């Protein structure tokens, strides 16, 4: 961790000199609230058949999508105050901030 | 344990089960494939499972330069001392640079068109070929880097390749920061949330944690509600570019061949500027091109992006809607009547309670995108809090924030204040008529369009040494 620098490192290491991995790549996300898992520490809600979440059955993610998200494409409302560049910059910006790897 | 081809729920697979009477998947023994995110501490019975961010959280244009050193070096042209990023050696876009091709062992881009034989592009982030509109933005910034390094070389002929690369990289990162915080975020949050979560910048604060929070990876997916079901391509008169001016999104994912062989990035950038975004409405949340046909061409079954967002928040152990409302200081509805009041919509409140039983269990993405939008914003109060809080930490906790003293001189900061996304398009493409500022609001040709000569350009005079 150098005392004097001029440019960012590629990994983001040393941006915060007191805790030099903060914001650096290949590190765990920070949590703003404690995690909620079926067994408290690793199994996601919906993993075990019949295991409720806070007194209620877990809805299938595809059932929520079918019943709430689904709509007829021809009903689409164009936004009079936003361009499709507004959508695209959001995705480009998201790709500067986070990528969560999978096996 | 192959999550790609099997429906067995065994680590690391967490496949999405199919409900009865599904509109597309009639076989209930089938599934929508899903791999759990890599754990930060694999195999642990002690730690509460957490996930990993493979990128630098900073708004530092890491999607251009890379977040790991071998990749960052591979993206550079090291054949000379010009500080350039490497460009495609096989193809050009009407004489202008294209991203280099990657050398993946399993290349999905090749599948979208057998005869075209156009592989995935190589960029700072691995998703650059996910949709051609995204590829066009990556290509635009690659050109902008080389344009800056070229101008800096003629201004300072003694600067070596490393100096040129680092100085152009610094400018590109600052442009991404300015477009994001000056133009983009006020239109996401709306004016009141912009003042609340992003008050006037003071200085770098080394006690502000700049990490991406786990919840933001799901909350920032609000943008899936803005996605139109087509990729629009327009000619130099902003008219439909025939014979395929509106390609269904399910035929453009990983279609790098369309950038190379169907007209380059100009028709795509024009389509982005002159077509409205989709408006998120309570009964029009997200289109079937991503809800039924996500990556349809390259997978064994089309994926459901909104359902993947919800299964992902579960995989990441994210608390439900009311916990996040409480975190934000917002009231937590307990009944369907109270949820109706939050949403100004009792019909949607009843549909949400029928699925979830309680607003405590509503998945963060689902609850966030159901909220009525803030005035002049495109998220409700909950997503505005999560997004606003994240971007303030990325700004105040970044030692290389463009306005932080020591990063640029005062003269360079004054020159940087004149940059804009329409100007970057002017300087790096064959397009000469672009959206007027704010590009994120402007969407109708010719009403919201101006010639390139009316826009201020980046004056690099204060970079002369
Ligand atoms: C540099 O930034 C620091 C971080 O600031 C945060 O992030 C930025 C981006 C902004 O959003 C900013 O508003 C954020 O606060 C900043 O340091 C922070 O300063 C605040 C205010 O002093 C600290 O809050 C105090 O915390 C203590 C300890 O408890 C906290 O943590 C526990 C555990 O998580 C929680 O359960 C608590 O609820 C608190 O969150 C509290 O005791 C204290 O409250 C009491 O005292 C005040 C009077 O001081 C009373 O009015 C209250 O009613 C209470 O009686 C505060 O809540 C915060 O902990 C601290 N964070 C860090 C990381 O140090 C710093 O000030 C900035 N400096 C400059 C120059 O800008
Ligand atoms: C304004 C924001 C935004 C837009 C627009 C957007 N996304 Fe998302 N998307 C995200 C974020 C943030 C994530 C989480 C990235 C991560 O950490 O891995 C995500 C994740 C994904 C994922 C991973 C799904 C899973 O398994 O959890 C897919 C696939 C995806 N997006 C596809 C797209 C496609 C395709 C488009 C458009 C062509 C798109 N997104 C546009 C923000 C966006
Ligand atoms: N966290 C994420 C993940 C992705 C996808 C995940 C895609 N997974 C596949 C899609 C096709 C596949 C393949 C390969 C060869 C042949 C046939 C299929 C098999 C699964 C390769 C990768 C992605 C991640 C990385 C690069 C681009 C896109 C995102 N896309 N936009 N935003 C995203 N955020
Ligand atoms: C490197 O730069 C030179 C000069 O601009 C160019 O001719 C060459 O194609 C570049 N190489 C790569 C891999 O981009
Ligand atoms: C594949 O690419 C060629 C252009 O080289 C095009 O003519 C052809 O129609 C494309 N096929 C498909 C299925 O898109
Ligand atoms: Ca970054
Ligand atoms: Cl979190
Ligand atoms: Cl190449």
């Amino acid at each position: 961790c150098p005392e004097q620098d001029k440019y960012r490192t590629i990994t983001g290491m040393c941006n915060n000199r007191r805790s030099p991995t903060l914001g650096a790549s290949n590190r765990a996300f920070v949590r703003w609230l404690p995690a909620e898992y079926e067994d408290g520490f690793s199994l996601p809600y919906g993993w075990t058949p019949g295991v409720k979440r806070n007194g209620f059955p877990v809805a299938l993610a595809r059932a929520v999508s079918n019943e709430i998200v689904r709509f007829p494409t021809d009903q689409l409302t164009p936004d009079q105050e936003r361009s499709l560049m507004f959508m695209q910059w959001g995705q480009l910006l998201d790709h500067d901030l986070d990528f969560t790897p999978e096996p | 344990v192959n999550c790609e081809t099997s429906c067995v729920q065994q680590p690391p697979c967490f496949p999405l089960k199919i409900p009865p009477n599904d509109p597309r998947i009639k076989n209930q023994a089938d599934c929508i494939p899903f791999f759990r995110s890599c754990p930060a501490c694999p195999g642990s019975n002690i730690t509460i499972r957490n996930q990993i961010n493979a990128l630098t959280s900073f708004v530092d244009a890491s999607m251009v330069y890379g977040s790991e050193e071998p990749l960052a070096r591979n993206l550079r042209n090291m054949s000379n001392q010009l500080g350039l990023l490497a460009v495609n050696q096989r193809f050009q876009d009407n004489g202008r640079a294209l991203l280099p091709f990657d050398n993946l062992h399993d290349d999905p881009c090749l599948l979208t068109n057998r005869s075209a034989r156009i592989p995935c592009f190589l960029a700072g982030d691995t998703r650059s070929s996910e949709m051609p509109e995204l590829t066009s933005m990556h290509t635009l910034l690659l050109r902008e880097h080389n344009r800056l390094a070229t101008e800096l070389k003629s201004l300072n002929p003694r600067w070596d390749g490393e100096r040129l690369y680092q100085e152009a990289r610094k400018i590109v990162g600052a442009m991404v920061q300015i477009i994001t915080y000056r133009d983009y975020l006020p239109l996401v949050l709306g004016p009141t949330a912009m003042r609340k979560y992003l008050p006037t910048y003071r200085s770098y604060n080394d006690s502000v944690d700049p990490r991406i929070a786990n919840v933001f990876t799901n909350a920032f997916r609000y943008g899936h509600t803005l996605i139109q079901p087509f990729m629009f391509r327009l000619d130099n008169r902003y008219q439909p570019m025939e014979p395929n001016p509106r390609v269904p999104l399910s035929r453009v994912f990983f279609a790098s061949w369309r950038v190379v062989l169907e007209g380059g990035i100009d028709p795509i950038l024009r389509g982005l500027m002159a077509t409205p975004a989709k408006l998120n409405r309570q009964n029009q949340i997200a289109v079937d091109e991503i809800r039924e046909r996500l990556f349809e061409q390259v997978m064994r079954i089309g994926l459901d992006l909104p359902a993947l967002n919800m299964q992902r928040s579960r995989d990441h152990g994210l608390p439900g809607y009311n916990a996040w409302r409480r975190f934000c200081g917002l009231p937590q509805p307990e009944t369907v009547g109270q949820l109706g009041t939050v949403l100004r919509n009792l019909k949607l409140a009843r549909k949400l309670m029928e699925q979830y039983g309680t607003p405590n269990n509503i998945d963060i993405w689902m609850g966030g995108v159901s909220e009525p939008l803030k005035r002049k914003g495109r998220v409700g109060p909950l997503l505005a809090c999560i997004i606003g809080t994240q971007f303030r930490k990325l700004r105040d906790g970044d030692r290389f924030w463009w306005e932080n003293e020591g990063v640029f001189s005062m003269q360079q900061r004054q020159a940087l204040a004149q940059i804009s996304l329409p100007r970057i398009i002017c300087d790096n493409t064959g397009i000469t008529t672009v959206s007027k500022n704010n590009i994120f609001m402007s969407n109708s040709y010719p009403r919201d369009f101006v010639n390139c000569s009316t826009l201020p350009a980046l004056n690099l005079a204060s970079w002369r040494e």
